[PDB]
């Protein structure tokens, strides 16, 4: 209650981001236990990811939140563990973090009840914006690299899973994560009952060796790319689509293979900067002891010009979908 | 249409059972007990009308006691398909939910019946391309039916469900522009005859869905037959052995696999 409160004393935060964080606490302490009757449907605001999302208003509060149906198929001791270890979402209170409410167990259906963000996810920014501005990659970066250190520094976590449907955005401008693995539980429990048709997965990750929160960065490289031209990139681009982009398929294990035999995609050369192109070679190289590490890529030339330009993120956002 | 064309005021929907990506499974009430799979499709295109009027003459042509029965169908409204009701639970959720506690008999059983559903598909030219054991359902706990079958022709139309589990690593591979075979149901069987005879499903140490399926194209991966019961008869552990091989071309066809579970029930 105040407890929470003491640690957000134990983070760097500006006046506007203490604001906020306060703002959302308090909101936070509006709602108790969740329940399946307790919510009122308004609309559909995903499909895949793992599981449909509502938006959704909680009764008693007024609240609109965003509501992830999990369906699983598993023991009860089982369940109970998952919402056991989905309470530290509770104490994941951070400016590039999605916030948390609540979660339960009904019908077959794990329900996830979190911050809800009009943005909507850069997965779905994209497909309305064609590709992403690289000015806004840059801020989208920042975010990302100071939600995977907070995660690592105040919980000792990686996400697991970042691409760009698990980073969400806000009309006022903030770009936060979500989807990461805070329930072992849970995450034995979706790699049995989940397909998946691309992957943004480190290629240590899929050999069996040791990994880290490097695979995370790995797969911000991935998104990069992917965000900066308008495709998935594990498929390299053709010399005809390159020029079908810019001007002047295959299944899911031919991705996997090709993820570890053939070499890491690239940004095409000429249509962005020089530090960003090396930005995301720093993020996309194979062996993971010498690709780029949190603390390199805080102090990579890209993330200082980017970080220094002040962009109307916001502003495009509300532009580019209404 | 033709006579297994059903009319909506004549079915009450119950209660929902399982929902996946591609329909959601009601119980219901039609001259007794009954089960509708309703399909996720509300602007079903002719093409996709023709499809499951396919799907619905093959389910046409199956009539067996180890197999669903196939009851009607509807298409004016939404796309769906009645089957009788079963009144036990999956074979999933006995050993993976419940944990309910089968003896050796029962698994053999299990395992033979299964065997003799699949026997009869095969033999009708149809193949499942989708078997686990969420699709086998205990009709009262003695009988086993298999579903899930057919409607792969609509099935093929960014994270959905399903499962890589059970798909043989041909099939993971997708290599082939029809890599499902009576040969990759048989690598399906075999996980199940793994699961019904561990009790656990297989890759329990792997938490990473990618990782399986590269591991298991490539080789890297298969299921650890060290954790099958000490009681299973080495028959049988040879049977989930061969059922499981990597070569397509190296596993048993189901006339073999029943004759082999019915010389071991001859104690
Ligand atoms: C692809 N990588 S993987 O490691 O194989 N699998 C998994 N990766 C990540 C994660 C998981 C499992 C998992 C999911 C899917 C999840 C989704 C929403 C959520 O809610 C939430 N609310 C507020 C803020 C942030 N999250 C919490 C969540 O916790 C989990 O542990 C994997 F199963
Ligand atoms: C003749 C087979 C038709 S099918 O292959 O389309 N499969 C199918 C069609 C409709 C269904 F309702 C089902 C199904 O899931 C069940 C059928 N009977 C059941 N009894 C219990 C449970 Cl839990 C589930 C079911 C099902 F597996």
């Amino acid at each position: 209650l105040e407890a929470l409160q003491k640690k957000l004393e134990e983070l760097e935060l500006d006046e506007q981001q203490r604001k906020r964080l306060e703002a959302f606490l308090t909101q936070k302490q509006k709602v108790g236990e969740l329940k399946d009757d307790d919510f009122e449907k308004i609309s559909e605001l995903g499909a895949g990811n793992g599981g449909v999302v509502f938006k959704v208003s909680h009764k008693p509060s007024g609240l609109v939140m965003a509501r992830k149906l999990i369906h699983l198929e598993i023991k009860p001791a089982i369940r109970n563990q998952i919402i056991r270890e989905l309470q530290v979402l509770h104490e994941c209170n951070s400016p590039y973090i999605v916030g948390f409410y609540g979660a339960f167990y009904s019908d077959g259906e794990i329900s996830i009840c979190m911050e809800h963000m009009d943005g909507g996810s850069l997965d779905q920014v994209l497909k309305k914006a064609g590709r992403i501005p690289e000015q806004i990659l840059g801020k989208v970066s920042i975010a990302v690299i100071k939600g995977l250190t907070y995660l690592r520094e105040k919980h000792k976590i990686m996400h697991r899973d970042v691409k760009p449907s698990n980073i969400l955005v806000n009309s006022r401008g903030e770009i936060k994560l979500c989807d990461f693995g805070v329930s072992g539980q849970l995450i034995d429990a979706m790699a049995n009952a989940f397909v998946g048709t691309r992957s943004y997965m480190s290629p240590e990750r899929l050999q069996g060796t040791h990994y880290s929160v490097q695979s995370d960065i790995w797969s911000m490289g991935l998104s990069l790319v992917e965000m900066a031209v308008g495709r998935y990139p594990i498929p390299p681009p053709d010399a005809k689509e390159l020029e079908l982009m810019f001007g002047c398929p295959m299944a899911i294990f031919e991705l996997l293979d090709y993820i570890v035999n053939e070499p890491p995609p690239k940004l095409p050369s000429g249509v962005f900067s020089l530090e960003f192109q090396d930005f995301v070679n720093k993020c996309l190289i194979k062996n993971p002891a010498e690709r780029a590490d949190l603390k390199q890529l805080m102090v990579h030339a890209f993330i200082k010009r980017s970080d220094a330009e002040e962009v109307d993120f916001a502003g495009w956002l509300c532009s580019t979908i209404g | 249409s033709d006579d297994w064309e059903i009319e909506a005021s004549e079915v009450m929907l119950s209660t929902r059972i399982g929902s996946g990506s591609f329909g959601t499974v009601y119980k219901g009430k039609w001259h007794g007990d009954v089960a509708v799979k309703i399909l996720k499709v509300v602007d079903p295109t002719p093409e996709q009308f023709q499809a499951f009027r396919n799907e619905v003459a093959v389910l046409r042509k199956t009539r067996h006691v180890n197999i669903l029965l196939f009851m009607g169908y509807m298409t004016k409204d939404n796309l769906a398909i009645v089957t009788q009701w079963c009144e036990g639970s999956s074979l999933y959720k006995h050993l993976h939910v419940q944990e309910t506690k089968f003896q050796m008999f029962q698994l053999i059983d299990i395992a033979r019946q299964t065997a003799q559903g699949m026997d009869y598909l095969h033999a009708k030219n149809i193949i499942h391309r989708d078997m686990k054991s969420n699709n086998i359902f205990l009709h009262e706990g003695l009988t086993v039916k298999i579903g899930d079958f057919g409607l792969a022709t609509v099935k093929s139309r960014e994270q959905p469900t399903g499962s890589v589990l059970w798909m043989a690593p041909e099939v993971i591979r997708m290599q082939d522009n029809n890599p499902f075979s009576f040969q990759s149901d048989v690598y399906s069987y075999g996980i199940v005859l793994y699961e019904l005879m561990t009790g656990e499903l297989p890759y329990s140490h792997i938490n990473n869905r990618d990782q399986i399926i590269f591991m298991v194209g490539r080789g890297y991966a298969s299921p650890d037959l060290s954790k099958l019961y000490k009681n299973c008869p080495k028959a049988m552990k040879r049977l989930v052995a061969d059922c499981v091989k990597k070569v397509k071309e190296e596993r048993p066809l189901f006339p073999q696999i029943l004759s082999s579970i019915e010389l071991l029930q001859h104690s």
